[PDB]
């Protein structure tokens, strides 16, 4: 790499964290200023630090930059849930003749308030069944942290065949969302008294059930 | 010699730097301000054995020959001493060559940091050019 | 007041060509340093190209000889002509206005470019009828499409409150599926009409689906 950053950094609310940016003799080491960017989920990056240490309008005092030799740092004091984002350092490289970005650092705030997931389960629509297909739709929303396990059941038996589950990702409200899809044949759907989608999140369990009798 | 801002702007314009390689005159004035503080005799030794000479701080490893630098190239074909003259001709002619190497004005680290993307024409504002 | 609006993104096959636009407002593109920055799905930022206020252009080695940056002063627009596109050119392309020392002070929201030799597949849309306290959840299942994205609106944009379009799942088959759900008052179910407007531009799919209560 031309600029290196640690892939991940984590801290607790109220903690001080720092994200390093390691350049080379052709960029930071040549005297080229380092700029920092904060990229919130589902948003374009925004300038956080310019010219090694300057904060643009609206950037809190808890964000600070440092730079000497071939390296620069981004310090964050009084860590808050709102600081969770991808951070990028940027410089100029005279060997490549252009602007260059570090690989980015994902910042996790471990200890921010826990949020239990909301679950909505939909059975296959009659339109889909009339087309000789069946899909069960399990929608998981408003949870924090992002780790969840989805367990599907046909009566009391676990079902793993035809299960497609998303890797959880952030919603506009800074909480996670995930989806699980169970594909069955119309015959499989009608052969059981019930189907359940159960979501495990930390020590909690939320389960929704659908019945083919309607 | 230490130039005045407007004095250097006039001298640089007379040596054809205005819009040279697409860089308006104010970029050149700004670069000399942050590189040498308008001092034609500014000399800066580097830990690698090279030295930066004059008003535009031209490097002895690639552009000029000072006879002290290991692996010197002398791409401007001039002694580094010619770049310390009160007459900016030699510094301008070498800067015209440097700006044409693959980096543009970014070759001047201080231009990239302090002048690139700023209101550079404020550096020629109020001058009777 | 300063705004950057990019468009021109979409699906193109390997070796194909595409031209991106970035319409600016609240500043003049011709007297500014403008740049293109891309971001491949789940990857980091990658600088692509720059055009200096004086007209000088610079490119990243990865796009050199294939991409051409340019601007139209009368239209106050920035362009990125992309030729001989490869699978690894798939990314969200951002337009940026530079500040001091190539700091990227203003960014657009980005335009998605997908480069794939896989066949385009339009989605199958199915209603997710509300079943029988105060609220009801209903939606639309957007099944088996390629590539991303699909946009979902409700009642041609009239209904925005309580709308949640979930991130898509990438299935084993290589096809995507997503769902959009709206939480509505239960008392509205007998009267209010609920139509999800599904748009999948690569396959030119424009489908409106009625979500009615089941009987």
């Amino acid at each position: 790499s031309v600029l290196a950053q640690p892939p991940s950094v984590s801290g607790a609310p109220g903690q001080r964290v720092s994200i390093s940016c390691t350049g080379r003799s052709s960029n930071i080491g040549a005297g080229y200023d380092v700029h920092w960017y904060q990229q919130l989920p589902g948003k374009a990056p925004k300038l956080l630090i310019y010219g090694n240490t300057n904060r643009p309008s609206g950037v809190p005092v808890r964000f600070s930059g440092s730079m000497s030799g071939t390296s620069a740092s981004l310090a964050i004091t009084g860590l808050q849930a709102e600081d969770e984002a991808d951070y990028y350092c940027q410089s100029y490289d005279r060997s490549l003749s252009g602007s260059v970005f570090g690989g980015g650092t994902k910042l996790t705030v471990l200890g921010q308030p826990k949020a239990a997931p909301s679950v909505t389960l939909f059975p296959p629509s009659s339109e889909e069944l009339q087309a000789n297909k069946a899909t069960l739709v399990c929608l998981i929303s408003d949870f924090y942290p992002g780790a969840v396990t989805v367990a599907w059941k046909a009566d009391s038996s676990p079902v793993k065949a035809g299960v497609e589950t998303t890797t959880p990702s952030k919603q506009s409200n800074n909480k996670y969302a995930a989806s699980s899809y169970l594909s069955l044949t119309p015959e499989q759907w009608k052969s059981h008294r019930s189907y359940s989608c159960q979501v495990t999140h930390e020590g909690s369990t939320v389960e929704k059930t659908v019945a083919p009798t309607e | 010699k230490v130039f005045g801002r407007c004095e250097l702007a006039a001298a640089m314009k007379r040596h054809g730097l205005d819009n040279y390689r697409g860089y308006s005159l104010g970029n050149w004035v700004c670069a000399a301000k942050f590189e040498s503080n308008f001092n034609t005799q500014a000399t800066n030794r580097n830990t690698d054995g090279s030295t930066d000479y004059g008003i535009l701080q031209i490097n002895s490893r690639w552009w000029c020959n000072d006879g002290r630098t290991p692996g010197s190239r002398n791409l401007c074909n001039i002694p580094c001493s010619a770049l310390l003259s009160s007459d900016i001709t030699a510094s301008v002619n070498c800067a015209k060559k440097i700006v044409s190497d693959g980096n543009g004005m970014n070759a001047w680290v201080a231009w990239r940091n302090r002048c690139k993307g700023t209101d550079v024409q404020a550096w020629i504002r109020g001058c009777r050019l | 007041q300063v705004q950057l609006v990019e468009s021109g993104g979409g699906l193109v096959q390997p070796g194909g060509s595409l031209r991106l636009s970035c319409a600016a407002s609240g500043f003049t593109v011709s007297s500014n340093y403008m740049s293109w920055v891309r971001q491949a799905p789940g990857k980091g930022l990658e600088w692509v190209s720059v055009i200096y206020s004086g007209g000088s252009t610079y490119y990243a080695d990865s796009v050199k000889g294939r991409f051409t940056i340019s601007r139209d002063n009368s239209k106050n627009t920035l362009y990125l002509q992309m030729n001989s596109l490869r699978a690894e050119d798939t990314a969200v392309y951002y337009c940026a206005r530079e500040g001091r020392g190539d700091s990227f002070v203003y960014w657009g929201k980005g335009t998605l470019v997908t480069v794939s030799s896989a066949s385009t597949k339009g989605p199958s849309v199915f209603p997710l009828a509300p079943s029988s306290g105060g609220t009801a959840a209903l939606g639309c299942l957007v099944k088996d499409y390629f590539p991303e994205p699909v946009t979902v609106s409700w009642n041609s944009g009239a209904l925005t409150s309580g709308v949640h379009t979930f991130p898509a799942v990438l299935q084993s088959s290589g096809l995507y599926s997503l769902s959009s759900v709206v939480t509505v008052p239960s008392s509205s179910l007998g009267t209010q009409t609920y139509i999800c407007n599904v748009n999948h531009k690569p396959s030119n799919t424009k489908v409106d689906k009625r979500v009615e209560p089941k009987s």
